[PDB]
């Protein structure tokens, strides 16, 4: 029943900066709390009774409001801090949570280290061929990446995938693989990986020719 | 010392059901209302409801009534839940977590139990290693991978040298493309490090029952 | 019940020599206005702030509640036994009580700021749904403040408190 309107959705902020995200509940609420999420794990329990810190949360956030806004502050960003915020009632039942606002950290650009992978001795045993290409530890999360075949680009067969924000660096890595039939691989010879990122004009190459050593 | 131990990962078919667990241990599991949080992939947070394992009293959100059944075993500390009619709607992570009333919020919580809702079969997966591009370059470092491709259902649990390497290590998350998943993970280490010594890539698949171990070899 | 957070500004003065039942109001002093159901019964401009009820052996009851520079306090519900209100019913030697607002949520309770009623390791105390039971009611023990409240809300957003105070 009671909707919790947060906002904003996703925000980044540069270390130092003093963030602040909002929850509106459509009725009052007598509090509110505050959860923590991070990729691949539990929520935490952050702020309690509008503005109590759960014991080991930084002594930089802040709960506060009342009634039908409240707020979650963070003076003085920090890496660590990067993570999705989720708001919680149960002042009126149904016990309910806001959609959650979610915080990137930002930080200098970095050029992401490529490196391409042709198929495995094993994978072409099978009648398949994987050519892989990892781009890690860049900044920011926009990069794109093409591939080439003979020179030419190749488009289908490509499988995507990008990490989240690293808990050392706060950089993203992005891993792209160009799947093949075994058949397909064997009649050429020139094996691309091109990697374009804002922190350069011109792309980064990395690529081989198949059986040439 | 609160802590709560739910059950592993699930594959159900549509219209089937099924009992989830989580082990309660660290406080009078009596005293405390245990709660049921959904969380699709890439979604947000949703209460499914609340039990008093005092005397089984329950609460539901409307949504999820004769969806969940939440009961508890005062003996064994373990609350279950237990989802009927399942749908592809259905497939998602499920939190079970303490309601601390003094503290009006939801203190602890499981680690998760994913839920996958599928007619697809169950398909081991296929581990090739990833060695650099032959040649003999003198860089400081090196980066080498793993691939995990065509596998179902979630998930599967990947590390290298048994978890010893983990500095400098991502793990890619799984795609899918038809009924199967593929992830790849990256290595880097010094020059020195590798071939020097061995590095392996360790990938176990649960669902499918298979553990295969790959080490990483020059080309 | 301690506290009067929440507007629960109305209290029993519990230090009393003989048996007269004295309300306080916990507002900024300066012209205090008294309430009983609804209509005023008093205004105390200045000097004297406590308002007396009588002797306890006339069993005064009612919703109390009182007003200073402010709103209206929220009630303090006294029943002696020597908006919809908590019904009280003795029969011999048990006493029971009626949550007024029960949405068919879990109603939990407390006495003087302790929570009742949820173990069920005792024999004497139960709730059933919206009912608490006090058998072998102890006059000295037990009586005192009394609030019912929703799982997850706060106690003290309750509309008001119960003071239940009975010999049997």
């Amino acid at each position: 029943q009671i909707v919790l309107t947060q906002s904003p959705a996703i925000m980044s902020a540069s270390p130092g900066e003093k963030v602040t995200m909002t929850c509106s509940a459509s009725s009052s609420v007598s509090y509110m709390n505050w959860y923590q999420q991070k990729s691949g794990t539990s929520p935490k329990r952050w702020i309690y009774d509008t503005s109590k810190l759960a014991s080991g949360v930084p002594a930089h956030f802040r709960g506060s409001g009342s009634g039908t806004s409240y707020s979650l502050t963070i003076s003085g960003m920090e890496a660590e801090d990067a993570a999705t915020y989720y708001c919680q009632q149960w002042s009126s039942n149904p016990f309910t949570f806001g959609s959650g606002t979610k915080l990137e950290i930002n930080r200098a650009d970095t050029a992401p280290t490529v490196s391409i992978f042709p198929p495995s001795s094993e994978q072409l045993t099978s009648g398949g061929a994987s050519v892989v290409c990892f781009l890690n530890n860049f900044y920011p999360k926009d990069i794109n990446v093409k591939w080439k075949i003979d020179g030419s680009e190749r488009q289908n067969g490509v499988l995507n995938s990008w990490t989240d924000q690293d808990s050392k660096d706060s950089t993203y890595s992005m891993s792209s693989t160009l799947t093949l039939t075994k058949d397909e691989y064997e009649r050429h010879n020139s094996y691309t990986c091109e990697a374009t990122h804002k922190t350069s004009t011109s792309p980064i190459v990395k690529s081989f020719n198949r059986n040439e050593c | 010392q609160v802590q709560l131990q739910q059950s592993g990962a699930e594959l159900a078919r549509p219209g089937a059901s099924v009992k989830m667990s989580c082990k309660a241990s660290g406080y009078t599991f009596t005293r405390y209302t245990m709660h049921w949080v959904k969380q699709r992939p890439g979604q947000g947070l949703e209460w499914i409801g609340y039990i008093n394992p005092s005397r089984g009293y329950t609460n539901y959100n409307q949504k999820f009534k004769d969806k969940a059944t939440l009961t508890t075993d005062k003996s064994s500390s373990t609350a279950y839940m237990q989802l009927s009619s399942l749908t592809s709607e259905d497939s998602a992570v499920y939190y079970c977590a303490r309601y601390y009333d003094d503290h009006y919020c939801l203190d602890y919580w499981g680690q998760g139990t994913t839920l996958t809702v599928s007619s697809a079969k169950t398909t081991a997966p296929s581990v090739y290693p990833l060695a650099p591009v032959c040649g003999g370059t003198t860089g400081s470092s090196v980066t080498l991978g793993c691939l995990v491709k065509g596998y179902f259902p979630e998930p599967v649990t990947l590390t290298w040298n048994s978890g010893s390497l983990s500095s400098g290590v991502h793990t890619f998350p799984a795609v899918l493309q038809s009924d199967l998943y593929t992830l790849s993970s990256s290595v880097t280490v010094t020059s020195s490090t590798w071939p020097s010594q061995s590095i392996t890539c360790n990938v176990a698949h649960p669902a499918s029952s298979t553990k295969v171990d790959k080490k990483i070899e020059p080309r | 019940m301690q506290s009067i957070k929440g507007n629960h500004l109305v209290k029993v003065y519990d230090y009393q020599e003989d048996g007269s039942v004295l309300l306080t109001c916990d507002a900024e002093a300066k012209n205090i206005t008294w309430f009983k159901d609804g209509k005023m019964i008093g205004f105390l401009t200045e000097d004297k702030k406590k308002w007396n009820l009588g002797s306890n052996a006339k069993d005064p009851r009612g919703m109390y509640q009182c007003k200073g520079s402010q709103n209206k306090s929220k009630p303090l519900q006294v029943y002696y036994r020597m908006q919809t209100p908590y019904k009280v019913s003795i029969s011999g030697t048990t006493v029971i009580l009626t949550c007024p607002q029960y949405p068919g949520s879990e109603i939990l309770w407390q006495h003087n700021d302790k929570n009742i009623g949820g173990d069920e390791d005792d024999k004497n105390i139960g709730s059933d749904e919206d009912h608490l039971s006090l058998k072998e009611f102890s006059e000295l023990e037990q009586s005192g403040y009394y609030v019912c409240y929703p799982r997850g809300s706060k106690p003290e957003d309750a509309n008001f408190y119960l003071y239940l105070r009975a010999r049997v």
